[PDB]
RNA sequence: GUGAACAGCCUCUAGUUGAUAGAAUAAUGUAGAUAAGGGAAGUCGGCAAAAUAGAUCCGUAACUUCGGGAUAAGGAUUGGC
RNA sequence: UUCAAAUGAGAACUUUGAAGACUGAAGUGGGGAAAGGUUCCACGUCAACAGCAGUUGGACGUGGGUUAGUCGAUCCUAAGA
């Protein structure tokens, strides 16, 4: 309602949802393709210097550097950590789509959670090496 | 340094008015007297004695008069006789406990 | 009654401002016959006026 | 006829929409109009005492209920065109909510 | 009691616009002194003694003045323009009786 | 001013000694047309011009 | 006190509380605001508003009287403990 | 801006008290220079004036009040006369 919030997050000025930076860190191929990508003259950096967890392209490497150096890129960090809250969470909250919900949490807690923890760490250090 | 200190309050108006108790007082400042930060500490320290119409505390450690006052009206204010009673002093470190001016009925 | 001029002279009297003297609602008639410092003095040593304390401005949170 | 009872007032919906300067001084009327509504008295004197619990938090923060004291007494004086008028009193409690109307005793 | 001791003591304070005045000159009266003693529960035996020493104390013995200027006033015609005895009066002075 | 010069406060002197209403025996002298100070000056309504 | 600050905002000493009032809350005004989707299609003309703004760091073209242009432009950030 | 009392024939506007606010030390504070000339202060007091009111007033009526070897003028010279 207020002008600040009105134009922060005005439906044309939408930012990736966190869900898909979930998938888009889970796998490791998709790590691959989003830190190398073409050289796209409409993306500020030539498309280089992407930060996956925050969505963001930088103009440069050092830019990209000071930002993996901030409070703002630790508070997405914080944010993905955790189940990526899709309809299911909502639904068995309701009481609907219980054992979906239960098996999906299991999954997370067994397989797709741990790759995701390794391939953050891989692509941590990744960044610490080259920048 | 730890020159012992005494300081004496005189009850014997309010006492006799009866509208004190000077072992009750006395039972406050032992309790909430603090020594280096904590109650319950006055370890050869504070002395606190009564006789009915003088209270005295001897210390010799971090106490002044303004302390004193400062739990007499903490006490007062307890009991509800702040509105009615003060703490003067007559001398160096010697005090009593006043009416304020009370008009009579007629 | 108009007691204007006793509050100004127990200002000056007392030594503060005009917003720091306290004239007595009930003792009117007397306060009223004091055109003099003098009187204005009695009536100070009396009670019938009184002086104010100042408003606190603490310095705890500074 | 004397008579001394405790109510209670809703001035939330009696200063619904009211100019912000005009809050308190729209209270101090709005009693005298309920006064003047449960005694009959067209004479209304408040406390000093309930001015300040009107105005205690400025010219736009009059609570939303309070809780009053109200005697309908007898003028003594013979220069009156009135018998009677009401004095109120604030009560000072806990809470101003869930109290109905009593009646208090005169000794 | 304790919250109402808490809107009691906020009806009472306005320590932000000027501070509360000196109990130390202010005076009171034994009416409110014995009804608050009597809430707290003590005995009033020794405070209404001093109060019946103070009453008898304060007497009312009448004098002279008392009998003869008690009603009356004036003794002296009040002047035109509020005049001391000796003052001169520039629009009066010419004009010595009252009817004219 | 308050710095003044004697020749100043000498017509102000004048001034002040003229500012008065009629006495009230001129009204009952025989023959009396004077009715009122025509002439009585004031500080806010007609300045001396020094 | 905040803060670079005789800024703005709040407070102590001191000083005021003056300026016709009361009740209602139609239109039209004067002063101030917010608005989905679009984004100058409005208009003689982006008039008016909006957007920018402090500080720290990265970085900064043509042209030039070599002194400038420059806070060019463009980016990262900012609480509390 | 509000409440009670007092005064008064009469009080939104006078006085005291009770409150709520404001100037916020580049003041709505405390003094002066030019100018004014009694406006200062007390007592009395409301016809007219204070674009409402008035018991109040810088209004109306009658008085009181300005004390210097050391503060100034006075003396010196300036542009000039
Ligand atoms: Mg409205
Ligand atoms: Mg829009
Ligand atoms: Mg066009
Ligand atoms: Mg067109
Ligand atoms: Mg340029
Ligand atoms: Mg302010
Ligand atoms: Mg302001
Ligand atoms: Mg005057
Ligand atoms: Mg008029
Ligand atoms: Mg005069
Ligand atoms: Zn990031």
């Amino acid at each position: 309602m207020g002008r600040y919030s009105v134009k922060r997050y005005k439906t044309k000025r939408r930012t990736r949802d966190l869900d898909l930076i979930y998938n888009d860190l889970s796998t490791k191929e998709s790590v691959q393709k989003l830190l190398n990508q073409p050289l796209d003259e409409t993306k500020p950096g030539l498309g280089q210097h992407y930060c996956i967890h925050c969505a963001k392209y930088m103009e440069t490497a050092i830019a990209l550097k000071t930002h993996l150096k901030g409070k703002v890129h630790k508070r997405r960090v914080k944010e993905l950590r955790g189940v990526p809250y899709t309809q299911e969470v909502s639904d068995a909250a309701a009481g609907y789509n219980l054992n979906k919900f239960l098996n999906r949490v299991q999954e997370i807690t067994q397989s797709v959670g741990p790759e995701k923890e390794s391939n953050e760490a891989l692509l941590k250090e990744h960044l610490d090496s080259t920048l | 340094q730890k020159i012992a200190k005494t300081f004496t309050v005189d009850v014997s108006s309010p006492t006799e008015n009866g509208v004190f108790d000077p072992a009750s007082y006395a039972k406050y400042l032992i309790d909430h007297i603090k020594v280096e930060g904590a109650v319950g500490n006055l370890g050869n320290a504070v002395t606190v004695t009564e006789d009915g119409t003088v209270v005295t505390v001897v210390s010799t450690a971090k106490f002044s008069g303004k302390y004193l006052k400062y739990l007499t009206k903490k006490y007062l204010k307890k009991n509800q006789l702040r509105d009615w009673i003060r703490f003067v002093s007559t001398k160096t470190n010697e005090y009593r406990l006043a009416f304020y001016q009370v008009t009579p009925e007629e | 009654a108009n007691l204007r001029t006793q509050k100004r002279l127990a200002a000056s009297v007392v030594g503060v401002g005009k917003r720091k003297v306290w004239l007595d609602p009930n003792e009117t008639s007397e306060i009223a016959q004091a055109n003099s410092r003098n009187a204005i003095r009695k009536l100070v040593k009396n009670g019938t006026i009184v002086k104010k304390a100042v408003t606190v401005h603490s310095k705890s949170r500074t | 006829d004397v008579v001394t009872r405790e109510y209670t007032i809703n001035l939330h919906k009696r200063l619904h929409g009211v100019s912000f300067k005009k809050r308190a001084p729209r209270a101090v009327k709005e009693i005298k109009k309920f006064a003047k509504l449960h005694m009959g008295t067209d004479d209304v004197r408040l406390a000093p005492e309930l001015n300040q619990a009107i105005w205690k938090r400025g010219v736009k923060g009059v609570e939303y209920r309070l809780r009053l004291r109200i005697s309908r007494k007898r003028n003594e004086e013979e220069d009156a065109k009135n018998p009677l008028f009401s004095y109120v009193e604030p009560v000072l409690v806990a809470s101003a909510k869930g109290l109905q109307t009593v009646v208090v005793e005169e000794d | 009691r304790q919250k109402t001791m808490i809107a009691e003591a906020r009806n009472r304070k306005s320590l932000k616009n000027k501070a509360i005045m000196p109990r130390s000159k202010l005076t009171k009266s034994f009416g409110k002194m014995e009804e608050h003693m009597s809430t707290l529960g003590h005995d009033m035996s020794a405070l209404q003694d001093k109060q019946n020493r103070a009453a008898r104390k304060n007497r009312y013995v009448e004098r002279g003045s008392d009998v003869v200027f008690g009603d009356q006033d004036a003794l002296t015609a009040s002047t035109e323009n509020g005049v001391k005895l000796r003052q001169t009066d520039r629009l009066l002075d010419g004009v010595a009786d009252g009817s004219m | 001013a308050a710095q003044k010069s004697f020749r100043i406060k000498q017509k102000m002197a004048k001034a002040k000694k003229q500012n008065r209403p009629l006495p009230q025996w001129i009204r009952l002298r025989t023959n009396n047309t004077i009715r009122y100070n025509a002439k009585r000056r004031n500080w806010r309504r007609t300045k001396m011009n020094i």
